[PDB]
RNA sequence: AGCUUUGCGCAGUGGCAGUAUCGUAGCCAAUGAGGUUUAUCCGAGGCGCGAUUAUUGCUAAUACUUUUCCCAAUAC
Protein backbone atom coordinates (compact mmCIF):
# COMPACT_ATOMS: atom_id res chain seq x y z
CA UNK A 1 0.00 0.00 0.00
CA UNK A 2 2.77 2.45 0.87
CA UNK A 3 4.64 1.68 -2.35
CA UNK A 4 1.50 2.20 -4.44
CA UNK A 5 0.55 5.45 -2.70
CA UNK A 6 4.12 6.75 -3.01
CA UNK A 7 4.20 5.89 -6.72
CA UNK A 8 0.87 7.66 -7.28
CA UNK A 9 2.02 10.85 -5.53
CA UNK A 10 5.57 10.51 -6.83
CA UNK A 11 7.07 13.15 -9.09
CA UNK A 12 6.97 11.56 -12.54
CA UNK A 13 9.53 12.35 -15.22
CA UNK A 14 7.05 14.38 -17.29
CA UNK A 15 5.94 16.28 -14.18
CA UNK A 16 9.56 16.57 -13.05
CA UNK A 17 10.42 18.09 -16.43
CA UNK A 18 7.56 20.60 -16.37
CA UNK A 19 8.95 21.88 -13.07
CA UNK A 20 12.12 23.12 -14.75
CA UNK A 21 12.53 26.22 -16.91
CA UNK A 22 15.33 27.30 -19.22
CA UNK A 23 17.44 30.31 -18.26
CA UNK A 24 17.35 33.15 -20.77
CA UNK A 25 15.51 31.14 -23.44
CA UNK A 26 12.18 32.93 -23.66
CA UNK A 27 9.16 30.74 -24.39
CA UNK A 28 6.18 31.77 -26.49
CA UNK A 29 3.03 32.33 -24.42
CA UNK A 30 0.77 29.46 -25.39
CA UNK A 31 -2.65 29.08 -23.77
CA UNK A 32 -4.13 32.61 -23.95
CA UNK A 33 -6.61 31.90 -21.16
CA UNK A 34 -3.87 31.98 -18.50
CA UNK A 35 -0.48 33.56 -19.07
CA UNK A 36 2.29 32.26 -16.86
CA UNK A 37 1.11 28.73 -17.58
CA UNK A 38 4.20 27.22 -19.15
CA UNK A 39 5.47 23.73 -19.66
CA UNK A 40 9.04 23.36 -18.52
CA UNK A 41 11.53 21.35 -20.56
CA UNK A 42 8.64 19.35 -22.02
CA UNK A 43 8.99 20.60 -25.59
CA UNK A 44 10.95 23.83 -25.37
CA UNK A 45 14.00 22.23 -27.04
CA UNK A 46 16.00 23.23 -23.99
CA UNK A 47 18.15 20.78 -22.06
CA UNK A 48 15.82 17.78 -21.95
CA UNK A 49 16.17 14.41 -23.68
CA UNK A 50 15.95 13.41 -27.33
CA UNK A 51 12.76 11.36 -27.19
CA UNK A 52 9.35 12.46 -25.98
CA UNK A 53 8.50 11.60 -22.40
CA UNK A 54 5.89 8.93 -21.73
CA UNK A 55 2.83 9.21 -19.51
CA UNK A 56 2.98 7.26 -16.27
CA UNK A 57 0.08 4.83 -15.98
CA UNK A 58 -0.08 5.33 -12.21
CA UNK A 59 -1.23 8.94 -12.62
CA UNK A 60 -4.25 7.99 -14.76
CA UNK A 61 -7.42 9.37 -13.21
CA UNK A 62 -9.76 6.77 -11.72
CA UNK A 63 -13.11 6.86 -9.95
CA UNK A 64 -13.98 5.96 -6.36
CA UNK A 65 -15.41 2.68 -5.07
CA UNK A 66 -18.77 4.12 -4.03
CA UNK A 67 -19.00 6.06 -7.29
CA UNK A 68 -18.31 2.87 -9.23
CA UNK A 69 -20.98 0.95 -7.32
CA UNK A 70 -23.47 3.73 -8.08
CA UNK A 71 -22.42 3.56 -11.75
CA UNK B 1 20.96 -11.66 -1.90
CA UNK B 2 23.80 -9.48 -3.20
CA UNK B 3 26.27 -11.14 -0.82
CA UNK B 4 25.19 -14.81 -0.92
CA UNK B 5 22.40 -15.22 -3.49
CA UNK B 6 22.07 -19.01 -3.54
CA UNK B 7 22.01 -19.25 0.26
CA UNK B 8 19.34 -16.54 0.49
CA UNK B 9 17.20 -18.18 -2.18
CA UNK B 10 17.56 -21.53 -0.40
CA UNK B 11 16.43 -19.88 2.85
CA UNK B 12 13.44 -18.29 1.10
CA UNK B 13 12.41 -21.59 -0.45
CA UNK B 14 12.89 -23.28 2.92
CA UNK B 15 10.39 -20.81 4.39
CA UNK B 16 8.00 -21.43 1.48
CA UNK B 17 8.28 -25.20 1.93
CA UNK B 18 7.75 -24.79 5.67
CA UNK B 19 4.51 -22.89 5.04
CA UNK B 20 3.34 -25.50 2.53
CA UNK B 21 4.28 -28.32 4.90
CA UNK B 22 2.33 -26.68 7.73
CA UNK B 23 -0.69 -26.29 5.45
CA UNK B 24 -0.48 -29.91 4.30
CA UNK B 25 -0.05 -31.35 7.80
CA UNK B 26 -3.01 -29.28 8.97
CA UNK B 27 -5.03 -30.83 6.15
CA UNK B 28 -3.71 -34.31 6.98
CA UNK B 29 -4.35 -34.14 10.74
CA UNK B 30 -8.06 -33.63 9.98
CA UNK B 31 -8.48 -35.84 6.89
CA UNK B 32 -11.14 -38.45 7.56
CA UNK B 33 -9.91 -42.04 7.39
CA UNK B 34 -11.50 -44.44 4.91
CA UNK B 35 -12.98 -46.48 7.77
CA UNK B 36 -14.34 -43.27 9.30
CA UNK B 37 -15.80 -42.13 5.97
CA UNK B 38 -17.43 -45.53 5.44
CA UNK B 39 -18.92 -45.67 8.94
CA UNK B 40 -20.13 -42.08 8.55
CA UNK B 41 -21.89 -42.84 5.26
CA UNK B 42 -23.36 -46.08 6.63
CA UNK B 43 -24.62 -44.39 9.81
CA UNK B 44 -26.16 -41.55 7.80
CA UNK B 45 -27.91 -44.07 5.53
CA UNK B 46 -28.95 -46.46 8.33
CA UNK B 47 -30.92 -44.58 10.98
CA UNK B 48 -34.33 -44.23 9.18
CA UNK B 49 -35.80 -47.36 10.78
CA UNK C 1 36.09 -16.16 -20.10
CA UNK C 2 38.41 -18.16 -22.34
CA UNK C 3 35.56 -19.36 -24.57
CA UNK C 4 34.64 -15.78 -25.52
CA UNK C 5 38.29 -14.89 -25.99
CA UNK C 6 39.07 -17.96 -28.09
CA UNK C 7 36.05 -17.13 -30.25
CA UNK C 8 36.55 -13.39 -30.74
CA UNK C 9 40.36 -13.20 -30.94
CA UNK C 10 40.36 -15.69 -33.84
CA UNK C 11 37.24 -14.54 -35.70
CA UNK C 12 36.61 -12.59 -38.90
CA UNK C 13 33.59 -11.53 -41.03
CA UNK C 14 31.65 -9.84 -38.20
CA UNK C 15 28.53 -11.79 -37.28
CA UNK C 16 25.92 -11.88 -34.54
CA UNK C 17 25.93 -14.72 -32.00
CA UNK C 18 23.73 -15.76 -29.07
CA UNK C 19 24.79 -17.19 -25.71
CA UNK C 20 23.18 -18.03 -22.36
CA UNK C 21 24.87 -17.27 -19.03
CA UNK C 22 22.16 -19.14 -17.08
CA UNK C 23 23.42 -22.49 -18.33
CA UNK C 24 21.30 -24.85 -16.23
CA UNK C 25 20.71 -22.55 -13.25
CA UNK C 26 17.11 -21.73 -14.18
CA UNK C 27 16.17 -25.39 -13.68
CA UNK C 28 16.88 -24.99 -9.95
CA UNK C 29 17.21 -21.27 -9.09
CA UNK C 30 15.25 -18.11 -9.89
CA UNK C 31 16.07 -15.38 -12.40
CA UNK C 32 17.43 -12.71 -10.05
CA UNK C 33 19.27 -15.30 -8.02
CA UNK C 34 20.98 -16.34 -11.24
CA UNK C 35 21.66 -12.67 -11.96
CA UNK C 36 23.15 -12.10 -8.50
CA UNK C 37 25.34 -15.19 -8.89
CA UNK C 38 26.43 -13.95 -12.31
CA UNK C 39 27.22 -10.51 -10.87
CA UNK C 40 29.36 -12.08 -8.15
CA UNK C 41 31.22 -14.28 -10.64
CA UNK C 42 31.77 -11.39 -13.07
CA UNK C 43 32.99 -9.06 -10.33
CA UNK C 44 35.45 -11.76 -9.28
CA UNK C 45 36.67 -12.25 -12.85
CA UNK C 46 37.08 -8.47 -13.06
CA UNK C 47 39.11 -8.63 -9.84
CA UNK C 48 41.56 -11.47 -10.55
CA UNK C 49 40.33 -13.68 -13.49
CA UNK C 50 42.91 -16.26 -12.40
CA UNK C 51 42.30 -16.84 -8.69
CA UNK C 52 38.58 -17.07 -9.47
CA UNK C 53 39.52 -19.46 -12.28
CA UNK C 54 40.91 -21.82 -9.64
CA UNK C 55 37.90 -21.17 -7.40
CA UNK C 56 35.56 -22.03 -10.29
CA UNK C 57 37.10 -25.53 -10.24
CA UNK C 58 36.83 -26.79 -6.64
CA UNK C 59 37.85 -30.26 -7.87
CA UNK C 60 39.89 -31.55 -10.80
CA UNK C 61 36.91 -33.13 -12.60
CA UNK C 62 34.68 -30.02 -12.69
CA UNK C 63 32.68 -31.04 -15.72
CA UNK C 64 32.25 -27.80 -17.67
CA UNK C 65 30.78 -29.39 -20.77
CA UNK C 66 31.15 -27.59 -24.12
CA UNK C 67 27.34 -27.37 -24.26
CA UNK C 68 27.46 -24.37 -21.90
CA UNK C 69 29.91 -21.98 -20.24
CA UNK C 70 29.85 -22.34 -16.46
CA UNK C 71 30.87 -25.52 -14.61
CA UNK C 72 28.04 -27.95 -13.91
CA UNK C 73 27.90 -27.56 -10.13
CA UNK C 74 25.30 -28.17 -7.44
CA UNK C 75 23.51 -25.50 -5.41
CA UNK C 76 24.90 -26.61 -2.04
CA UNK C 77 28.44 -26.33 -3.40
CA UNK C 78 27.32 -23.15 -5.18
CA UNK C 79 26.74 -21.57 -1.77
CA UNK C 80 30.29 -22.43 -0.69
CA UNK C 81 31.91 -21.22 -3.91
CA UNK C 82 29.90 -18.00 -3.69
CA UNK C 83 31.18 -17.52 -0.14
CA UNK C 84 34.77 -18.02 -1.33
CA UNK C 85 34.19 -15.63 -4.24
CA UNK C 86 32.74 -12.96 -1.94
CA UNK C 87 35.74 -13.41 0.35
CA UNK C 88 38.07 -12.98 -2.63
CA UNK C 89 36.38 -9.74 -3.69
CA UNK C 90 36.49 -8.36 -0.15
CA UNK C 91 40.13 -9.39 0.29
CA UNK C 92 41.14 -7.65 -2.93
CA UNK C 93 39.20 -4.51 -1.98
CA UNK C 94 40.95 -4.48 1.39
CA UNK C 95 44.35 -5.04 -0.19
CA UNK C 96 43.89 -2.19 -2.67
CA UNK C 97 42.25 0.30 -0.29
CA UNK C 98 44.13 -0.65 2.93
CA UNK C 99 40.84 -1.30 4.74
CA UNK C 100 39.78 -4.07 7.12
CA UNK C 101 37.45 -6.70 5.65
CA UNK C 102 35.93 -7.43 9.07
CA UNK C 103 35.20 -3.71 9.50
CA UNK C 104 33.05 -3.49 6.35
CA UNK C 105 29.33 -3.01 6.97
CA UNK C 106 26.56 -4.81 5.06
CA UNK C 107 25.77 -1.95 2.68
CA UNK C 108 29.51 -1.46 2.24
CA UNK C 109 29.81 -5.02 0.93
CA UNK C 110 26.76 -4.51 -1.29
CA UNK C 111 28.31 -1.38 -2.82
CA UNK C 112 31.65 -3.17 -3.24
CA UNK C 113 30.04 -6.04 -5.14
CA UNK C 114 27.65 -3.99 -7.28
CA UNK C 115 29.60 -0.91 -8.36
CA UNK C 116 32.22 1.31 -6.76
CA UNK C 117 32.60 3.73 -3.85
CA UNK C 118 33.19 7.48 -3.72
CA UNK C 119 36.50 8.91 -2.49
CA UNK C 120 37.21 12.19 -0.67
CA UNK C 121 39.88 14.64 -1.90
CA UNK C 122 41.62 17.18 0.29
CA UNK C 123 39.89 19.98 -1.62
CA UNK C 124 36.59 18.67 -0.23
CA UNK C 125 36.28 20.75 2.94
CA UNK C 126 33.77 20.26 5.75
CA UNK C 127 33.58 23.93 6.68
CA UNK C 128 29.82 23.57 7.03
CA UNK C 129 39.49 22.69 24.78
CA UNK C 130 38.82 26.39 24.26
CA UNK C 131 41.86 28.65 23.93
CA UNK C 132 41.35 32.23 25.06
CA UNK C 133 43.12 34.88 22.99
CA UNK C 134 43.77 38.51 23.90
CA UNK C 135 43.44 40.84 20.93
C1' A D 1 -18.56 -46.70 -5.37
C1' G D 2 -16.95 -42.53 -7.50
C1' C D 3 -18.83 -37.53 -9.65
C1' U D 4 -21.04 -33.12 -8.14
C1' U D 5 -24.18 -28.61 -5.64
C1' U D 6 -25.02 -25.23 -1.59
C1' G D 7 -23.76 -22.81 2.96
C1' C D 8 -20.19 -22.50 6.89
C1' G D 9 -15.06 -22.84 9.18
C1' C D 10 -9.53 -23.59 8.84
C1' A D 11 -5.66 -22.78 5.59
C1' G D 12 -2.43 -22.11 1.07
C1' U D 13 -1.47 -19.72 -3.71
C1' G D 14 -2.61 -15.29 -6.27
C1' G D 15 -5.03 -10.61 -8.18
C1' C D 16 -7.33 -5.91 -7.11
C1' A D 17 -8.27 -0.84 -4.01
C1' G D 18 -6.46 2.60 0.33
C1' U D 19 -12.18 8.69 -0.38
C1' A D 20 -12.65 3.62 3.11
C1' U D 21 -12.73 -0.15 7.09
C1' C D 22 -14.81 -1.24 11.57
C1' G D 23 -18.04 -0.35 16.22
C1' U D 24 -23.34 0.42 17.41
C1' A D 25 -26.41 -2.48 26.47
C1' G D 26 -28.29 4.40 20.20
C1' C D 27 -32.91 4.39 16.91
C1' C D 28 -35.85 2.29 13.04
C1' A D 29 -36.62 -2.31 9.95
C1' A D 30 -39.82 -8.23 6.05
C1' U D 31 -46.32 -6.36 11.27
C1' G D 32 -41.35 -3.68 5.42
C1' A D 33 -35.29 -0.53 4.99
C1' G D 34 -35.14 1.98 0.76
C1' G D 35 -37.09 3.25 -3.92
C1' U D 36 -34.07 7.84 -9.97
C1' U D 37 -35.69 4.42 -14.10
C1' U D 38 -39.74 -1.27 -15.01
C1' A D 39 -44.55 1.67 -10.06
C1' U D 40 -51.74 -2.48 -9.20
C1' C D 41 -43.83 -2.48 -10.03
C1' C D 42 -38.90 -3.74 -7.43
C1' G D 43 -37.22 -5.65 -2.25
C1' A D 44 -32.85 -4.91 2.81
C1' G D 45 -30.53 -2.92 5.55
C1' G D 46 -30.94 2.39 6.68
C1' C D 47 -30.15 6.79 9.96
C1' G D 48 -27.60 9.21 13.80
C1' C D 49 -23.14 8.89 16.60
C1' G D 50 -17.82 7.11 17.29
C1' A D 51 -12.45 5.47 16.03
C1' U D 52 -8.77 6.09 12.11
C1' U D 53 -2.03 6.72 8.76
C1' A D 54 -9.67 6.65 4.99
C1' U D 55 -8.52 -0.83 9.22
C1' U D 56 -4.73 -2.29 12.65
C1' G D 57 -0.21 -4.41 14.41
C1' C D 58 4.76 -5.37 14.51
C1' U D 59 10.32 -5.31 12.60
C1' A D 60 14.35 -2.28 11.18
C1' A D 61 17.10 2.59 9.78
C1' U D 62 17.39 7.54 11.81
C1' A D 63 27.40 3.72 19.27
C1' C D 64 34.40 4.67 23.07
C1' U D 65 40.96 4.51 26.89
C1' U D 66 38.98 0.10 33.41
C1' U D 67 43.93 -1.77 35.34
C1' U D 68 50.13 -1.95 36.64
C1' C D 69 57.18 -2.46 38.99
C1' C D 70 61.58 -0.54 40.42
C1' C D 71 69.60 2.36 42.27
C1' A D 72 73.74 1.60 44.69
C1' A D 73 81.38 -1.37 48.12
C1' U D 74 85.52 -5.90 46.29
C1' A D 75 85.48 0.24 53.11
C1' C D 76 88.92 4.58 57.84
Amino acid sequence: RYRKMKERLGLTEIRKQANRMSFGEIEEDAYQEDLGFSLGHLGKSGSGRVRQTQVNEATKARISKTLQRTL
Amino acid sequence: AVQDPTKVEAHVRAQMAKRQKAHEEANAARKLTAEQRKVKKIKKLKEDI
Amino acid sequence: VEKFGDLILKATEPQMVLFNLYDDWLKTISSYTAFSRLILILRALHVNNDRAKVILKPDKTTITEPHHIWPTLTDEEWIKVEVQLKDLILADYGKKNNVNVASLTQSEIRDIILGMEISAPSQQRQQIQLTATQT
